[PDB]
């Protein structure tokens, strides 16, 4: 999984 | 609207203690309280309202992703037949999924979007909108699949210009609508060097554009900053 | 009831999925389900019953004593007076945590504690009625305090009596239900003397009974003896 | 607070 925006 | 007899104020008060007490589902209920009052949102009730649905469709995706693997198993070859539990039980996860996502989408539709002129509120709410059509195309399997996709594509797009015309490119709402971009070329439009460039991009021209900004917004930008990094390590 | 048309299996079946899925709330509604089924519970379904609905109020638990931090703080000279909200969300987040309860004790009340006759059964219910007496003893403000404490004591008495007599020093019901008396001693009771002089009698029986053990049951017993020397050098 | 059991 990629980080999204926390 | 169980909310409709509490007052705006109050509602949002009571987001603020309920993210205090990491109780997110009443968070998203008074956020969602709140934006059906009918009037604008200011920038900390924009965070409110996305940091509480964030975190209710978080778990949901998280638990989602569990079953879908342990139902993904249960189809191999030489795998013990359990009966419908546990694809009943992953459809009633992902419906709920859906649920919040139709909500928040319902949110932006009546009538975030239309009365939000400026870029950082305009940007915000249609970054909102392609990430929870992302979401669903997570899950999505039938012959909609190919629209919900086209959906999140087009708000981002859209998302993207504004922000480009609009924002400087240490904007952290610009970072954060780029990285989130970027992460559905590639997990689900299989676009990978898509990805792979619009986060390259998106980095170089914000470090070119650090000089201009005070210690505080420098921390706020290069924090996202670090996350289109992280990607990028793990995709090249 | 919702779970009425489900089958007893399945309804174990998805509670471990939920489980896995770190779905506690529906874990606790399968579990649910299963006992009004009206038959008893194997060992390996009364921990799911216990963990579902301990993660459920556990993090109730953790955000009443947020809250109720934060009212406290309300009511400090020189604190601004800020209006009903925060006692507002405590109450709302104190009655579904009593609801909680409330619904644990009726699940044992009917009719899980009267079918019990073996002493694993009988102490591991008597254990978690005493348990969510003790709960709602950690909320409690009014005319019934004194009623609901002496309802979790007497029923932690009943379990002690029985777990003494038909039970081992190193058994892990026995010992986590003394761990709890003892905490119930300790945080409810103002009886820091009980608690610990309870911990320590349990602990050194428990010891001299290790040797009795094979591999497997002695790391049962000594990581909740373990739990009886956390609190030993906490509280002395 | 005191640890109860796990
Ligand atoms: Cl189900
Ligand atoms: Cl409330
Ligand atoms: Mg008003
Ligand atoms: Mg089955
Ligand atoms: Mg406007
Ligand atoms: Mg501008
Ligand atoms: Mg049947
Ligand atoms: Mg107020
Ligand atoms: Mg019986
Ligand atoms: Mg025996």
């Amino acid at each position: 999984k990629a980080k999204s925006c926390t | 609207g169980a909310m409709g007899s509490m007052e705006r104020a109050s509602l949002i008060q009571k987001a603020k203690l309920a993210e205090q007490a990491e109780r997110y589902e009443d968070m998203a209920a008074f956020m969602k309280g709140a934006v059906e009052k009918g009037e604008e949102l200011s920038n900390e009730e924009r965070n409110l309202l996305s940091v509480a649905y964030k975190n209710v469709v978080g778990g949901q995706r998280a638990a989602w992703r569990v079953l879908s693997s342990i139902e993904q198993k249960s189809n191999e070859e030489g795998s013990e037949e359990k009966g419908p539990e546990v694809r009943e039980y992953r459809e009633k996860v992902e419906t709920e999924l859906q649920g919040v996502c139709d909500t928040v989408l319902g949110l932006l539709d009546s009538h975030l979007i239309k009365e939000a002129g400026d870029a950082e509120s305009r940007v915000f709410y249609l970054k909102m909108k392609g990430d929870y059509y992302r979401y669903l195309a997570e899950v999505a399997t039938g012959d909609d699949k190919k629209r919900i996709i086209d959906s999140a594509r087009s708000a981002y797009q859209e998302a993207m210009d504004i922000s480009k015309k609009e924002m400087p490119p240490t904007n952290p709402i610009r970072l954060g609508l780029a990285l989130n971009f970027s992460v559905f070329h590639y997990e689900i439009a299989n676009s990978p060097e898509e990805a792979i460039s619009l986060a390259k991009t998106t980095f170089d021209e914000a470090m070119a554009d650090l000089h201009t900004l005070s210690e505080d917004s420098y921390k706020d930008s290069t924090l996202i900053m670090q996350l289109l990094r992280d990607n990028l390590t793990l995709w090249t």
